[PDB]
């Protein structure tokens, strides 16, 4: 499983409004 | 091989066996219920409703039962209630096990199931006067489009109960509503306009078989009405028309036999304060004596009720004087009453007046009234429970030689039978009244213990060439095999006490054998108290302290004084013996 | 008083058991014999007297029956000698009986018929689930060179 | 009422919350002002919460506080009330798959049980029953109880895919069914054995182990009855119909 | 023996009943003969080394 | 503004907050300080996904997710967080994995299989195709769809190398399209017929469970 | 009755705490309130350890941990904290079901020995817990379930029917891991392998191995002569 960076990524921009 | 079991046998085993041993039976047997529900539904008919629920659920991970088996439960549920009722011992199937049975079919059927199992379930639940469960049911046959009558009228005797018993009221507004004339015909069949102090004698002279009156139909109508009028307050029960019909016509009726009268009329009027009941009492006399009217301190009023009855003297109106029995304020009083009250004075032996005073001082004491009663002489078939009950307060007093003689000489007569724990009592003051004595014989004590014991089931496994037969002619007549009487442990361990204190122990071994044999009923310590007994009919006090000394090393020292006190038993009868 | 009431010693069961019948209740004997003497104890097939069948009649008689059933948690060979063979037996539970009369007689009736066979114990079950061939966990056999 | 200061806190209780337990040494130290007690607030934190709820849970992160915890307990002689010297805790479940392979054809017979008695497995085959009917016909599997913690399935020759279809859904509701009572599936593994000597006969050893977490009604008989072409009784066989006359008029409504 | 005790069921079971499963016996012989009725494997010895 | 107060923490939010979804018996449980039995780390995640429509429930701590699981189904809250046919929270993904060979050609056909039905497979069959075309030829494998929630996967001749690339291919789109419809993988075991004689088939069954830890 | 004030926190306790070792640097700072500069958080340990005499420390405050060690070095308590079977439950248990189950039609047998990595898990009692669970499922004359050794667990079945084996194997394996569990474990990882005897065709083995890490749950944890000879002898 990749561990997420401690950053702003893409795919989990669905979090922000 | 040489021998072959049949089907009365394996009955007799299902009997036999305790509740567990069901579902291996049935698998050891399987080739016997796969597939012909026919006996599968025999068998369940001929054994308890415990067993049959075992049983029913063994099959349910083995086969597809249908709803015959269901509705073959659920009869037998009601033969078993209708037996403790003619009995008196047992006690009433549970609602909650009549309920998981319909249920049960319900899931596994649903609206296949008819409404004759609906009908089964209301009157299940209604000794326990369930009104939620009987609205329940209701609700669900309504829903699936099953509401009838017959439910309605069930329902409505369920619901009877002093909580929610405007709700029986209206149940029954609406089944009169519907059926406007049933309850009126069935009243006024109760009392035929025609029917007169006239009629009355060649009725009760019965030489023709003169069927007519409440239909069968009639019958159930009538005793849930019975339940409803009993349990309304007295002032709806006069109130409205239904009830107080009900009340009037019941009252002054000869259709009916003396025993249904006094049962359902003591219901019925279970409620009224005696003002009351006095002022219907008189008025329904005087309209009697005037005609038939269409409808759809105390030593005073004993007295005037006596007159009631001996101003018309028909020999058919017995229970009256039970009735108000049943209503007089106390024991001591109805005694005073029966003193006073002496065709008339003929009626006094009859079963139900000495019934109905025993019931009437059981509820408070029972003790000195009923030995005066008993020792009055009049041996008869006393109710099971309230002998039992009688005798339980007499051995709650503590006074042996009362019970013993009251047994011997009035119970024993008249085959009355006792409960298992009278029975229990009545041995125990049989054992401390010959044990006061060092007069009943340990044979004597021996046959009552199972002539005089009153199991609450029936028996009902039919011999195997005596069932109605689909071929060929019956020789005989279905005789049913009377299920052996099993004894407690208690019970066991009284009767070994009498035997070796009257002497004989081969008594109390043949006492232990039959237990075992009937139930496998054996005691922790049996071996020992089969070798002390053993030792004792060939007088061999020194293997006896042995005994008891290797039985106290044994299995502890604790047990050991039960065998000692068997030893004192033993010493005292036998040094009596000797000194007498 | 509470010594006039003998403790008991409803019914549980489990899936597979011994089912003892309503009438009847097993006993354990247990016995012994030579092998040199006895043919065996039981031939499954015919073409000196079988154990099995003396001590069948030996119970039998003394326990005032038609006849009774024994089965060995171990059926020796023929000549194979046992020291201490437990059986057991379904009698009815009306007898009665104290196991000291019993092996009396059982004596009695195979000395009267010189059948050398003994009967070292007789007892009731205390647990009515015993087998003796399929509760025996182990069997103890010796060779003697 | 009864003051307690402890390093951090105060807290007002009842003498009766106190003595919740008088003849224990906890309730005796305080025969009925501000009373001094030298535990740790947090501790007394549960203590007190167990005292008001009699639930404890000890902290399983701090095993510090935990172990304080135990020990002031144990000293006060509580925690012996506290726990004393349904459904089980834990759930595991079974699965024998008796499978048979032709060339591309396959059928499996599975048998699954469980740990213990709670369990409904009437609903787990009603939920298995209904999750299958509408996806393929009876006619070519079936599903039933066979006892208290014992269930059964079993399909005929069928294609592969149709074969893995039927088991995956049956493990689906096996897994959804544990689920709603309660239970989080902690594990689970999977074994296949080789074929029998003689025989294309395999068999799959399946297994889960599940950690405890925390109107209409069908009629359906428990052994089902297999269905031959044409029907051998009417269509409404099944229902019974009280007399026309005999019905009775609405006492509910809706 | 060991041939017949291969083909052995352990005590007395009977699992469930289905109108599939059934096992007639109408064999068309005596049911008071009992040779050759046994249930037997067939056996069959392992190659050695 | 209201304060909610549990086992041993306090919380405070909006009226506003609290009653976004006014329907819920979530929000009639605060009829305009309050006090819950709920533990502070249930509590805390019904907050936060109150306040800003997020969820993104703790896959490692099963506990914790069925505890706040079930308390949001039983305040009628989880049917907002999971709006739909519906998916389950847990679902189970059989793959089969069946190996022949006849005349020393030797096939393998893939099953994939759901639990549930809610989930899109035409999705998963439109990227495994995008992913092998690149890897192969279509000549020699062919991936559709038998029916809802169920794919088919066939080789039939196909080199030591590139079955190896074909089979771990498919399990990872398998699995990251899983994943992306709003899961994530729990646990994941396999097994195969050791069959050392010659047998007609061999089977390598994989299993893969999936719990629901986002949205999408 | 003393009151300590530390960087966030205030706090009182009793003088015989304080003074339960006389001759350290604690008894010589308190000689009959005060403040110190060590954490508020730092000082809960070591007034539990003079409280309680326990003083486990945080692993997963390694920080906190440090500070700890260093001031009970400083002030002389460490050598009294750690001073120079069930001595102590390893943090991940590795437990090992060995059976070699016989597959007939209908018939199955079992031979399951079950064996733990390390001593203290009471496998008496877990003999105990599976003998209450099975006593009542099927009869013993069949099953039989005992203790080799410890760590070991040894349960037999002779022939018994399909059902019945999956429902004694189920009932055994709940057992297991639930008592492993209640005393004081969490089931990390389970897998099996399986394998054909060398002998007997119809016979094969099937290897569990459970894998256990510690979870400290909410509630407490802990923490016949056989015959030599015949003729008579002296």
């Amino acid at each position: 499983r990749r561990s997420r960076r401690v950053e702003v990524e893409p795919g989990d921009g669905i979090a922000l409004g | 091989a040489s021998s072959g079991y049949t089907f009365a046998d394996f009955l007799r085993r299902l009997e036999r066996s305790p509740d567990s041993h069901m579902a291996p039976l049935y698998h050891e047997h399987r080739e016997l219920f796969v597939r012909r529900h026919d006996m599968f539904a025999r068998v369940i008919s001929s054994v308890t409703w415990s067993k049959g629920v075992a049983l029913v659920a063994a099959a349910g991970y083995t086969q597809a039962v249908n709803v015959t088996i269901y509705r073959a439960l659920l009869a037998r549920m009601l033969l078993h209630n209708r037996h403790v009722r003619q009995c008196g011992a047992g006690s009433v199937v549970p609602w909650s096990a009549a309920l998981r049975t319909y249920s049960e079919a319900i899931a596994t059927h649903g609206n296949a199931v008819p409404t004759r199992m609906t009908l089964s379930a209301l009157r299940l639940c209604t000794p326990a006067r369930q009104w939620v469960a009987a609205i329940s049911l209701l609700m669900l046959s309504q829903a699936n489009d099953k509401l009838t009558l017959p439910m309605l009228i069930d329902a409505a005797g369920c619901c009877a109960t002093p909580a929610a018993w405007e709700k029986a009221m209206t149940l029954l507004g609406r089944f009169h509503a519907q059926s406007l004339q049933v309850l009126p015909d069935s009243i006024q069949s109760l009392r035929p306009v025609g029917t007169s102090a006239s009629t009355v004698d060649a009725a009760a002279h019965a030489l023709l078989p003169r069927s007519e009156g409440p239909t069968p139909e009639q019958k159930h109508i009538l005793t849930v009405i019975n339940k409803v009028v009993s349990a309304v307050p007295w002032q709806v029960a006069l109130s409205n028309e239904m009830c107080r019909s009900y009340l009037t016509h019941l009252v002054a009726s000869t259709t009916l036999r003396p025993t249904e009268k006094t049962a359902s009329l003591t219901t019925a009027v279970q409620q009224l304060p005696w003002e009351a009941f006095v002022t219907l009492m008189k008025t329904v006399t005087a309209t009697v004596q005037e005609g038939s009217q269409g409808v759809l301190l105390l030593s005073n009023s004993i007295i005037r009720e006596g007159v009631n009855l001996l101003q018309s003297e028909p020999e058919t109106a017995i229970p009256f004087i039970t009735t108000i029995l049943h209503k007089l304020p106390s024991a001591e009083a109805a005694a005073l009453f029966l003193s006073e009250a002496t065709v008339v004075a003929a009626a006094i032996r009859h079963p139900v007046v000495v019934g109905a005073l025993l019931k009437r001082c059981a509820d408070s004491n029972s003790w000195y009234l009923a030995a005066s009663i008993f020792k009055s002489t009049s041996p008869t078939a006393i109710p099971c429970d309230v002998a039992s009950d009688l005798v339980i307060q007499m051995r709650r007093a503590n006074q042996a030689p009362l019970v013993v003689d009251v047994l011997q000489k009035y119970i024993v007569p008249s085959r009355t039978k006792l409960t298992e724990e009278a029975i229990e009592a009545a041995l125990l003051c049989v054992l401390v009244h010959n044990r006061a004595l060092a007069g009943v014989h340990w044979i004597s004590a021996l046959s009552w213990a199972t002539d005089l014991l009153e199991e609450g089931v029936e028996s009902r496994i039919l011999q195997t060439g005596t069932t109605p037969s689909v071929g060929g002619v019956n020789h005989e007549d279905p005789t049913v095999l009377l299920r052996k009487k099993t004894l407690s442990p208690r019970i066991l361990s009284l009767l070994i006490y009498i035997c070796v204190n009257a002497g004989s122990p081969r008594g109390g071994l043949f006492a232990l054998g039959y237990a075992r044999t009937v139930s496998k009923t054996e005691l922790e310590l049996s071996e020992e108290i089969t070798a002390l007994l053993y030792c004792m009919m060939y007088d061999r006090p020194r293997e006896a302290e042995s005994i008891i000394q290797h039985a106290v090393k044994k299995h502890g020292e604790y047990k050991g004084k039960y065998l000692g006190r068997l030893l004192v038993a033993s010493q005292e009868a036998k040094g009596s013996a000797l000194r007498n | 008083d509470a010594f006039l009431y003998f403790p008991p010693a409803n019914e549980l069961y489990v899936p597979g058991q011994q089912i003892i019948p309503p009438g009847l209740t097993r006993y354990r004997v247990d016995v012994q014999y030579q092998g040199n003497d006895f043919d065996g104890w039981w031939k499954s097939t015919t073409r000196r007297y079988h154990a099995r069948t003396v001590l069948e009649e030996a119970l039998a008689v003394a326990l005032d029956v038609n006849t009774v059933r024994v089965v060995a948690g171990v059926i020796p060979e023929v000549g194979v000698s046992v020291r201490r063979l437990c059986c057991h037996v379904d009698v009815p539970s009306h007898i009665e009986l104290q196991p000291r009369t019993v092996i009396q007689r059982a004596t009695m009736w195979m000395e009267k018929r010189q059948q050398p066979l003994a009967i070292l114990s007789y007892r009731r079950c205390k647990n009515q689930d015993f087998h003796a061939r399929h509760s025996g966990l182990r069997r103890v056999y010796v060779y003697r060179i | 009422r009864a003051v307690i200061n402890a390093g951090g806190r105060r807290f007002e209780t009842l003498f009766s919350t106190l003595h919740r337990y008088p003849d224990t040494p906890f309730a005796q130290l305080f025969p009925l002002r501000e009373f001094f007690l030298d535990v740790t607030p947090h501790v007394f934190e549960y203590i007190l919460g167990f005292l008001r709820t009699n639930q404890l849970n000890l902290p399983a992160e701090n095993l510090q506080i935990r172990a304080e915890v135990v020990y002031s307990m144990n000293q006060w002689g509580l925690l012996e009330h506290a726990f004393p010297p349904k459904l089980p805790d834990v759930c595991v479940v079974q699965v024998c798959d008796h499978m048979q392979h032709d060339q591309g054809v396959k059928r499996h017979a599975l048998t699954i049980t469980y740990g213990a008695d709670g369990f409904q497995l009437r609903s787990l085959i009603r939920r298995v029953r209904r999750d299958l009917e509408r996806q393929l016909s009876s006619t070519y599997w079936q599903c039933y109880q066979t006892n208290e913690r014992a269930a059964f399935f079993v399909t005929t020759k069928v294609a592969n895919g149709t074969a893995d279809l039927l088991t995956t859904s049956v493990t689906q509701q096996l897994v959804e069914h544990t689920e709603s009572m309660g239970y989080s599936l902690a594990s689970s593994y999977v074994t296949l054995s080789p074929d029998v000597v003689h025989t294309s006969v395999r068999m799959l050893i399946h297994n889960f182990t599940f950690r405890r977490s925390r109107e209409t009604i069908e009629a359906e008989p428990n052994i089902p009855t297999m269905h031959v072409g044409p029907r051998r009784e009417p269509l409404n066989a099944a229902e019974s119909i009280p007399p026309r006359n005999e019905r009775a008029v609405n006492i509910w409504t809706v | 023996a060991l041939r017949r005790a291969a083909m052995s069921p352990g005590g007395f079971s009977t699992g469930a009943v289905t109108e599939e499963n059934f096992q007639p016996k109408a064999t068309g012989e005596s049911h008071r003969v009992t040779r050759g009725k046994a249930p037997k494997v067939t056996m069959e010895k392992g190659p050695s080394n």
